[PDB]
């Protein structure tokens, strides 16, 4: 079929619109990366809103895309994001300048990254769950009040027109 | 923080902190894993229909 | 001469007209219908100018003065020059008034061309 | 108001300012200091506020004014001109710099010249020339655009030469007043070239049917001349003449001792864009012509380069500051060679604001120093004249065009826009280049050595400004008013920037109609840039890190503290390796 | 169709005329894109700020989205980006594929990238 | 005076030419329709 | 004189008002503006009125007079510019002159115009007359 | 470094450049005169030259060719995304 | 500059304060903001300006640009 055919385009014209010049270090990091009861959950219709806009442009308004896309990320994160790379830049320029290299320092850095990692990965799971899903929860209950159920469960169905998704309309 | 690209052109593009929907998590099973790989699949095709539109549509407006 | 000069200011007027009243998204087709061609009619041989003198020949002289006569006679036979290019008595007033009012009469009863 | 929009009051508040300078000029006695004072201040404020209102609607909307004062001269047989005002977005860009620098520049006038005895004639002599500046600028045929041009030339002898009774001041004022001799016959005889073809004195009926007299020739004695390359030729001559570029700038060095504000408006705006004002006005005539093709790109870069580094090297305030005019110009000359009018005006309005502003803080600076300019014979001014200090920071950083500043994007815009077409591409691209980093000099050399270096003033001046006694709520080494009109000045030019800005750059354009036909691709490289162009003006910002490193870690002097600032140099190379990783790589 | 409104009309002379559209805009072609963005801007005033500061355009999103395609297009084609673009990536591929030999034969990358 | 008494004759020679041009075309427009009243009577008859 | 621009269809300008574009029209000049209106007149006796108070009140007072002055021989003086230059048949940007303008400057063809109209109308009424009498 | 691609707007040949070339189409400065008088535009000091080939001209035939370029190169990169769908389809 | 005396004689303008300089103020603004009124009045009879947004201009109408017959 014509995705088959996108396939093999992938085979040939991916490195003129994907790849990106790397370093050694990035090279090696590209090299490794590569019940028909409803029972009132309206997250069903949510998942084919989500499934709706993403085969469909001409479908949502601006208010409704920003409400199924994620929060733009902000200062607090991008700030906090950024103390930790310069504290981190510290440490690691106090220990080079005084030799002080060990298991235990070590450790710390290692914790202290992974530590990080987890408090830059807690802001946005924080927005996603607090001040997206009532918007969320809301839209999809005007959405099954204008249409019905029925249509965004067979929306969801895996097996369901794609071509429809991309043809539908309003 | 609004216009940065000066750091773009001078230093590079820096990784960006995560961003993600969780939206998904609303199907489970069979149903998610089917709907993971139609909206992979319809990602790459976007990308690689930008790039065939892009290059044909030179004719276009002559 | 002078009538000359004066085309060239009105038809510079007209640009000036026509470039306040049209964007220029358009301006340059417009102008380039029937006007570039009557600006580059009027230029330096053609018209005087601001020049001392224009060198003209007797024959060149005589088809001048004829085109202002020809101008007059047209202008002549309606009484439009009473005041503004002419000088005539109050008796010669009525008898120019009776005439082209004859000629306006005379003129809207043909039938057309 | 539909009124207002259909009948500009732009005119009656310029002339209710032209009227009361006229006449506090002549009924002097009747107004003392303050008399004056107030009578212009409030005749400006009405004019700026009334100009104000209707620059949104000129600049966004597609609104311009031709306005006839009457008949005016019978200049052939059987023709008159009239008096013509052209209010469009060419007149207004200039008019609404000259008037806002001017009303700045007139409040913080009186601050300057504070016990002097002649205060209301440098008043009305500012007046004077900013009166002629916005009548040249808002022409409607070329009578007016003449009876302009020889008015701000007038008025500037004024101007420069104030201290009259010193035949030295009177040398340099007649420098300028020669090249302006010259300017008028450059300009009269090209006016007079236009009005022997095509009959008519009127601009804009000039912008409409010069491109039909392109193929044509004139007759000199033993050569025939392309029309467009000889009327050209004679509108950059006296241009170049105005806008100080190589050669024709040694008038503009020695035109220094003209009193601060009169240097304010007369460096930044008005006299020096004069020039580039012509370029904008006559923009088909150049656009069709090949002596403008190849003279404006070369001159324009040689000029940037020798401003630039000459600059660089002044000890003098007021030197180093016509320097950067005279570099700034060649760039202004650069800009427009490369063919986007709107990158023009851009750079006209960023370097007339901020370059105003450090006039007015380097002349405050000036006064504190009992008129000593150099300074060599300066240090240690932060705790003296701290808003002065913290001012002038704002305003070098914005006027060098530092990275992360607003005087960065025209440099950026120049950059991008620039031909490569030319046969002599690689001097002028050099010599670009070089003018281009040498902001950061001069920017820094003025501020540290005026602000905070060692103490090398006369002891008079520190020891007299730190008496005990005058320990009060009321103690300033400068005036409430001064430091009032340049804040303004900086929030004013903050503002209107960035409404010039969203108006030009943004992806949806809003700026009106330039009544230009000549479009090119420039923009594209702003909008659709490729790779090889970002690494190219990545070349260059790294230069420009290198020299900031430079001027930050160089010891020239023996200090306690040298050992330390290479230690220092050696931690901030390490750190920003080490953030550079951290921030690119793991988290 | 990237040069294409909403609804597929062509505007007239007088309507450009009458709408006030830059000669910069009416040199590409994006004229039909750029009218009715002009005029939902013209009937939802918008300080400058706030057309700096939002991303959506505001009122205006509809419109935007087909202007932007339009200028995404006509800027790209104006100055062969898609081209120099997949010539500085792997550019011997692209010389083996045959992309464009014009601009092919004559580019040479800078020393300082990757030689 | 000046503004009124004194005008260039080539100036009044061009207005008076423009009037004669009006009166030439209304003339023209009421040959038309005196025309079409005829005909019009011809055609009733 | 010509029409010096390309022509255009009626079917084109319905089209074109029907989509909501309108014909530009020259506007006539406000009160305020137009120097022959009652308007214009009561500005100008205020405006000589309050000159000669405040000029008494000047002299009275020691501040110079020379202006509110030139205030008074301004209105008269202005009236005579204003006024004089719309009577001119010179044509500006802003709106073309009309034949019976032009007549003002030809009383010998504007009374043989009004005549000849004036019999041609009854000329025309009368042919009316006889077509509906048919 | 590398040049770039700098030029005209290609959709805007008819216009800045199509006049240029449209003035010495339209060899309009040497018609005979209205009132036919037996002079022309060449019996002045400031005449028309149908004929120079100089000047600005070089300009205007490097922008030409410049376009011309660009629009060969966009026609180019549009054969070469069509020959690999025709390619890529028949396997 | 240390201030030094001026000839009475002189007619010259160093260090000078008008004690009544208000009312010579308010006497030398309004009847100049008058006459410029009466100057933009005059002026606005032969003022132009491009037609509003959303007009066009019709090719046919006087207002429109013209030609001349010959
Ligand atoms: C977000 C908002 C941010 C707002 C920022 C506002 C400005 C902040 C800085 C305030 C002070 C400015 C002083 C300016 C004058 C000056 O440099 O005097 C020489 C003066 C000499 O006096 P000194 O202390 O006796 O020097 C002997 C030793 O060198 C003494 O050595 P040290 O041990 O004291 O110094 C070590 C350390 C001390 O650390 C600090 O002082 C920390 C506080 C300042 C951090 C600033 C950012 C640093 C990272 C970048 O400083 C560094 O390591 C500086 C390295 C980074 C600067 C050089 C490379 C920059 C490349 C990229 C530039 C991009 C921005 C361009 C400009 C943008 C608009 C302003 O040197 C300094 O003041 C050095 C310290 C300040 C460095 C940062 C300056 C930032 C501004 C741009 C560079 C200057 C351009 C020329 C400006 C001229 C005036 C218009
Ligand atoms: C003979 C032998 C014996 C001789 C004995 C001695 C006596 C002399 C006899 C010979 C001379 C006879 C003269 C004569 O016949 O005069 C009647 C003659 C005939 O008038 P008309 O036939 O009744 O006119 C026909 C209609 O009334 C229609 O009239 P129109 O529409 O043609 O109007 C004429 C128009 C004629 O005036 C004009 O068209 C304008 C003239 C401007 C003159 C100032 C600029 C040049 C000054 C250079 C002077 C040296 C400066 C040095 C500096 C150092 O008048 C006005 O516009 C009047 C209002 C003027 C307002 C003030 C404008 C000041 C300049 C503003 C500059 C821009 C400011 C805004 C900046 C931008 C803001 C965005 O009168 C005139 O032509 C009017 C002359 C007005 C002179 C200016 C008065 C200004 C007062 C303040
Ligand atoms: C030694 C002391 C350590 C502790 C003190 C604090 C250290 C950290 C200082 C910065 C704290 C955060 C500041 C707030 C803004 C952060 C986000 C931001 O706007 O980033 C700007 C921009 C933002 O661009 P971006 O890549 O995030 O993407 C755009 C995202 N928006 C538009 C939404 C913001 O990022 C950068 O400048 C890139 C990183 C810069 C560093 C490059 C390598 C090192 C160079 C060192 C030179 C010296
Ligand atoms: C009709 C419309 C006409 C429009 C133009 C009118 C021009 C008037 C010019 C001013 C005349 C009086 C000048 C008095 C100067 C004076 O007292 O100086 C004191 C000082 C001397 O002060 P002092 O103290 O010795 O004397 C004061 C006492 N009196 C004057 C009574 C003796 O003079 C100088 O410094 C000499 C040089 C004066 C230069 C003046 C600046 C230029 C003026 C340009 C005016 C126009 C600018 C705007 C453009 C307008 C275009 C239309
Ligand atoms: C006196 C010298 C007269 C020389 C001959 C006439 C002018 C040139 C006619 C041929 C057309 C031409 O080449 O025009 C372009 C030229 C400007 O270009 P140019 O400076 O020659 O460029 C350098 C090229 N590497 O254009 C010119 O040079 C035009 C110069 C016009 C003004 C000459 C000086 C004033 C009049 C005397
Ligand atoms: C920017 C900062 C500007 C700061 C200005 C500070 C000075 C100032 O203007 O103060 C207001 C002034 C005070 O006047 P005062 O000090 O009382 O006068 C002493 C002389 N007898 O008071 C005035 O200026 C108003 C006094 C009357 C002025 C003239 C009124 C008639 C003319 C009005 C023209 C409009």
């Amino acid at each position: 079929d014509q995705h088959e055919l996108k396939a093999e385009m992938i085979k040939e014209l991916s490195h003129y619109y994907d790849h990106h010049d790397l370093s050694l270090f990035g090279k090696v990091q590209h090299f490794v990366e590569h019940n028909f009861s409803e029972s009132k959950q309206i997250s069903r219709t949510v998942f084919a809103l989500k499934k709706i806009k993403t085969f469909n442009h001409d479908f949502f308004t601006s208010e409704e895309e920003m409400i199924l896309e994620p929060l733009p990320l902000g200062i607090l994160t991008y700030g906090l994001k950024y103390a930790f790379a310069g504290v981190d830049a510290a440490l690691l320029t106090y220990f080079w300048r005084n030799w002080n290299f060990n298991v235990r320092t070590i450790g710390l850095l290692g914790g202290l990254v992974g530590i990080q990692m987890a408090t830059l990965h807690i802001p946005n799971l924080v927005n996603e769950v607090v001040i997206q899903t009532p918007r969320r929860r809301a839209l999809a209950k005007k959405y099954i009040s204008a249409y019905g159920p029925q249509f965004f469960h067979d929306i969801v169905n895996p097996k369901y027109d794609i071509e429809h998704l991309r043809h539908l309309q309003n | 923080y609004l216009e940065p690209s000066y750091f773009h052109e001078t230093f590079g593009h820096m990784s960006q902190p995560p961003k993600y929907d969780l939206i998904d998590s609303n199907i489970n099973g069979v149903e998610k894993k089917l709907n993971k790989q139609i909206l992979h699949r319809e990602h790459n095709e976007h990308k690689l229909d930008g790039f065939v539109s892009m290059f044909k549509g030179s004719d276009v407006a002559k | 001469e002078l009538f000359l000069n004066e085309y060239r200011k009105r038809i510079n007027n007209e640009v000036r007209r026509a470039a306040i009243l049209t964007p220029t998204s358009s301006l340059r087709e417009k102008m380039n219908h029937k006007i570039a061609d009557q600006i580059l009619d009027l230029s330096s041989p053609h018209v005087r100018g601001a020049h001392f003198q224009a060198v003209r020949s007797w024959t060149d002289a005589s088809k001048i003065v004829n085109y202002v006569e020809e101008k007059q006679t047209k202008i002549n036979k309606y009484g439009l020059q009473f005041p503004l290019l002419g000088n005539m008595t109050e008796e010669q007033c009525a008898s120019k008034e009776d005439e082209v009012y004859q000629r306006l009469l005379k003129e809207m009863q043909k039938p057309p061309k | 108001l539909d009124f207002l929009n259909e009948y500009p009051i732009i005119l009656l508040t310029g002339l209710l300012f032209l009227f009361t300078t006229i006449f506090s000029l002549i009924c002097l006695s009747y107004l003392g200091l303050y008399g004056v004072f107030i009578l212009n201040l409030a005749s400006i404020l009405l004019f700026w506020l009334s100009m104000l209102y209707y620059f949104n609607l000129i600049v966004s909307e597609n609104y311009y004014y031709y306005i006839s004062l009457g008949k005016w001269m019978y200049l052939s047989n059987g023709f008159r001109v009239s008096f013509d005002l052209l209010i469009d977005l060419t007149s207004i860009s200039f008019s609404f710099l000259t008037l806002t620098i001017g009303v700045f520049v007139y409040i913080y006038t009186f601050s300057y010249f504070r016990y002097e005895p002649l205060v209301e004639r440098l008043i009305l002599f500012l007046n004077s020339f900013m009166i002629s500046m916005i009548l040249l600028v808002s022409s409607g045929n070329f009578i007016v655009l003449f009876l302009g041009w020889e008015l701000i030339g007038l008025t500037s002898f004024f101007l420069i030469n104030f201290w009259s009774t010193r035949v030295g001041t009177l040398k340099a004022a007649f420098k300028a007043f020669s090249f302006n001799k010259l300017s008028d016959l450059f300009l009269f005889f090209a006016i007079l070239i236009i009005f022997s073809t095509t009959y008519n004195l009127d601009i804009l009926s000039f912008n409409n049917q010069i491109y039909l007299y392109e193929s044509y020739n004139i007759d000199m004695f033993y050569w025939s001349i392309n029309l467009i390359e000889i009327i050209s030729f004679f509108f950059i001559s006296c241009a170049f003449i105005k806008s100080a570029q190589f050669g024709a700038h040694i008038w503009l060095p020695d035109s220094m001792e003209a009193p601060v504000p009169a240097s304010a408006l007369i460096h930044s705006a008005t006299l020096v864009s004069a020039g580039i004002y012509l370029l904008l006005r006559l923009s088909p005539l150049f656009e069709l012509s090949k002596y403008a093709y190849f003279i404006l790109p070369l001159i324009g870069s040689v000029t940037a380069f020798y401003g630039g580094l000459v600059s660089a090297f002044q000890s003098d305030t007021k030197k180093t500051l016509a320097y950067s005019t005279i570099s700034h110009c060649g760039f202004l000359m650069v800009s427009y060679s490369t063919g986007v009018l709107e990158f023009v005006i851009l750079y006209l309005y960023v370097h007339g604001f901020f370059k105003a502003a450090t006039f007015l803080c380097v002349g405050n600076v000036n006064r504190f120093n009992r008129n000593i300019q150099d300074f060599k014979r300066m240090g240690g001014f932060y705790k003296y004249l701290p808003f002065e200090c913290l001012a002038s920071f704002v305003c070098m950083i914005n006027l060098s065009g530092l990275p992360l500043t607003l005087g960065f994007y025209i440099k950026h815009l120049l950059f991008i826009g620039l031909v490569e077409s030319y046969t002599l591409y690689p001097l002028i691209f050099s010599s670009l280049i070089l003018g281009a980093i040498a902001g950061v000099f001069y920017s820094y050399r003025l501020f540290y050595s005026i602000f905070f270096d060692t103490k090398k003033g006369k002891k008079a001046i520190y020891l007299q400004a730190s008496r005990i006694i005058l320990n009060s709520k009321f103690y300033s080494n400068t005036s409430l008013a001064s430091n009032l009109s340049i804040t303004f000045l900086v929030l004013i030019s903050y503002t209107v920037i960035l409404y010039l800005y969203c108006t030009t750059l943004n992806n949806y354009y809003s700026l009106s109609d330039l009544k230009s036909i000549y479009i090119n691709n420039a923009y594209s490289y702003f909008y659709k840039p490729d790779y090889n162009f970002l690494n190219a003006v990545s070349i260059l910002n790294w230069f420009v890190i290198i020299l900031l490193i430079s001027v930050i870690y160089l010891n020239w002097r023996w200090s306690y503290y040298y050992t330390k600032s290479i230690d220092s140099l050696s931690k901030f190379i390490l750190f920003s390796f080490f953030f550079f990783i951290f921030s690119k790589y793991i988290l | 169709a990237w040069n294409e409104n909403q609804q597929h009309y062509k505007y007239s002379k007088e309507e450009i005329e009458a709408y006030q559209v830059p000669m910069r805009i009416k040199a590409g072609p994006c004229v039909d894109t750029y009218i009715p963005l002009k005029k939902c801007f013209q009937e939802n005033p918008t300080s400058f700020a706030a057309k700096m500061l939002d991303g959506r355009k505001g009122k205006c999103a509809k419109e935007f989205k087909y202007y932007n395609t339009c200028l995404n297009h006509w800027q790209t084609y104006e100055n062969n980006s898609h081209v120099t673009n997949a010539y500085w990536a792997d550019t011997s591929k692209a010389n083996a594929d045959g992309i464009s030999n014009t601009y092919g034969g004559s580019f040479r990358k800078g020393l300082a990238w990757l030689n | 005076y000046q503004g009124l008494n004194l005008a260039n004759p080539a100036e009044s020679l061009f207005s008076l030419n423009t009037a004669a041009e009006e009166i030439e075309d209304k003339i023209r427009q009421i040959r038309i329709d005196n025309d079409k009243l005829l005909q019009r009577k011809a055609q009733l008859e | 004189m010509q029409n010096a621009y390309p022509e255009i269809t009626d079917q084109h300008r319905e089209f074109l008002k029907k989509q909501g574009l309108k014909v530009y029209e020259p506007k006539p000049l406000p009160d305020q503006i137009n120097p022959f209106s009652k308007t214009y007149w009561i500005t100008n006796a205020f405006i000589i009125g309050v000159s000669f108070l405040a000029r008494r009140h000047a002299l009275k007072v020691g501040a110079p007079r020379i202006f509110w002055s030139g205030c008074i021989v301004g209105v008269p003086l202005a009236a005579i510019i204003s006024r004089g230059k719309s009577d001119q048949l010179d044509e500006l940007v802003g709106a073309r002159k009309t034949l019976e303008q032009k007549l003002e400057y030809a009383p010998i063809t504007r009374r043989a115009w009004e005549r000849a109209l004036a019999t041609n109308q009854e000329y025309q009424n009368e042919i009316k007359t006889q077509i509906q009498d048919l | 470094t590398t040049p770039r691609q700098l030029g005209i707007d290609t959709n805007d040949l008819k216009g800045f450049l199509g006049e240029y070339y449209g003035q010495y189409k339209k060899r309009s400065g040497i018609r005979s005169n209205f009132l036919g008088l037996d002079v022309t535009g060449e019996n002045s000091i400031i005449q028309p030259n149908y004929d120079r080939k100089n000047g600005i001209r070089d300009v205007i035939d490097s922008l030409n060719a410049d376009a011309g370029k660009r629009k060969l190169i966009n026609l180019e990169a549009k054969n070469f995304i069509e020959r690999v769908e025709k390619e890529c389809e028949q396997r | 500059f240390q201030k030094y005396p001026i000839p009475r004689y002189l007619h010259v303008g160093q260090w000078i304060v008008n004690k009544n300089w208000k009312w010579n103020t308010f006497h030398m603004f309004f009847p100049t903001a008058i006459l410029c009124f009466m100057v933009w009045r005059n002026s606005m009879i032969s003022t132009a300006k491009p037609p509003n947004y959303g007009e066009y201009v019709d090719p046919q109408s006087p207002v429109a640009p013209k030609a001349i017959k010959y």
